[PDB]
């Protein structure tokens, strides 16, 4: 369950959508795909609730919580509503392993 | 020397002899382990060689 | 090949005769002569027929139409078993369409005559014994006799008997592969000498 | 062999 | 781009509905003892004109 919620100013959050690139990562690419190192990028998205901070529930089947699938790195797609200046940026991304 | 595809993707080469004893040819469009995209991992993409 | 006027009869291959059940058949007009066609089947005593939409007449089938009708079924006859089904063309039922010609070629109706197998009802559990017997210089013999009825079902009973010797029956490639020169350590030599 | 039981227990 | 049909019986028609099939194999799932070796499947179900 990703629990997520930032507040610009600590009290003022938006109505809106987030989603997040929780992804299984960590396997050093040359990025030759084109897309980075992920073995996994899941979208857990969901809309930001008006009333009170937004929450996420997100399965580790799908992660594929396996052997060789490896340590994670994520980098949220949180955006902002009715303004367009949507935010990026890898953070909670340098995780452990198991 | 350098050449460019046909419709059927052919050049023809055609090499004058009266040197050291052994030859190696390849012919190449892209270059050799480039920088960006080197692949030194899971990466699948291998250009031809 | 193709057939003009013709009942495509399919279901499945091998059914039983205790519980009832239904088929499907249909009759296929590639023609844009648009028919009125009256499907029906001829039972024997081997089976009971019962339909489901027969009471409606069917209405018309132009180029590449096909009006199919239900019938549940239960048979009672057993063995390899012939399947008959019905179809032709028919006259003067300006109802659907704007016309009914209604004459394919003289082999105009098509009368099918399909195959069956048909095994049997009931909880199929088996029997079985066995014995060997061998004299070098005589003689010996056997017999097996299994009475087996209790508050049976009849017609049931079938058994296909061998008389054998299961030394080799598809013994070849062990005794053709199990040969080898040996390698390594004592272990492995007694493995690579010892089945041999 | 081959054969059939089972037509009762419907008591 | 995906497309199918078959020569019948003298090639003709015969209608119905299609339902297309598309999976990857040897999936994600514990590869030692499987789980759901099936991948993530999708439907493209069509109506056979
Ligand atoms: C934490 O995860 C659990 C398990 O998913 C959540 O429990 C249910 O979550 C679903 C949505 O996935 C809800 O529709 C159900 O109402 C929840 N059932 C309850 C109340 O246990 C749980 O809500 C999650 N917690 C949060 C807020 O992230
Ligand atoms: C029902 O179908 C069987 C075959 O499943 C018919 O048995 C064949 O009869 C023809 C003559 O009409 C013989 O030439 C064949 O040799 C028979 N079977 C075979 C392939 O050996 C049977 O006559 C049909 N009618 C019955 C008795 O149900
Ligand atoms: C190829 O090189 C040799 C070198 O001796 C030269 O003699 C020859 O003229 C060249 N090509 C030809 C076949 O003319
Ligand atoms: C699909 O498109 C490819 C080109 O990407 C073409 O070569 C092929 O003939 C088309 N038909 C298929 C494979 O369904």
């Amino acid at each position: 369950n990703v629990s997520v919620c930032g507040l610009y100013t600590y009290g003022k959050p938006v109505p809106g959508h987030v989603t997040v690139s929780i992804c299984r990562k960590y396997s050093d690419a040359s990025d030759c795909h084109g897309e980075d190192s992920q073995a996994f990028c899941e979208k857990f998205s969901g809309q930001l609730n008006s009333h009170g901070c937004f929450y996420q529930q997100v399965k580790t089947k799908v992660f594929q919580l396996k052997r060789k699938e490896y340590e994670m790195k994520l980098h949220t797609e949180a955006q902002i509503q009715e303004e367009g200046t949507v935010v990026e940026l890898t953070g909670r991304q340098s995780s452990e392993i198991t | 020397s350098n050449a460019t595809t046909d419709e059927h993707g052919l050049v023809q080469f055609s090499i004058n002899t009266t040197n050291v004893m052994g030859t190696s040819l390849t012919v190449r469009v892209n270059y050799k382990d480039r920088s960006p995209c080197y692949g030194y991992q899971w990466v699948s993409e291998e250009h031809e060689e | 090949a193709f057939q003009p006027f013709f009942v495509e009869l399919t279901m499945p291959y091998s059914v039983i005769r205790g519980e009832a059940f239904t088929l499907k058949a249909t009759v296929l007009n590639y023609l844009p002569k648009c028919i009125r066609v009256s499907v029906q089947l001829e039972a024997s005593p081997a089976f009971l027929a019962v339909p489901v939409e027969k009471e409606q007449a069917p209405h018309c089938i132009c180029a590449n139409g096909r009006q199919t009708v239900s019938w549940a079924v239960t048979p009672k006859s057993l063995g390899n078993v012939n399947f008959t089904v019905s179809a032709e063309a028919l006259e003067s039922q300006e109802l659907c369409g704007t016309e009914v010609p209604s004459v394919p070629e003289h082999g105009r109706k098509d009368t099918v005559i399909k195959p069956l197998l048909v095994e049997p009802e009931g909880l199929e559990k088996e029997t079985t014994f066995n014995s060997l017997l061998c004299p070098s210089g005589g003689e010996v013999s056997e017999e097996l006799s299994l009475k087996l009825p209790p508050n049976v079902v009849e017609e049931s009973a079938r058994a296909s008997v061998s008389v054998l010797g299961d030394i080799l029956g598809s013994a070849m490639q062990n005794t053709q592969n199990l040969l080898q020169m040996p390698y390594g350590c004592g272990e492995q030599n007694m493995v690579l000498f010892a089945p041999n | 062999l081959k054969y059939n039981i089972l037509p009762e227990k419907e008591e």
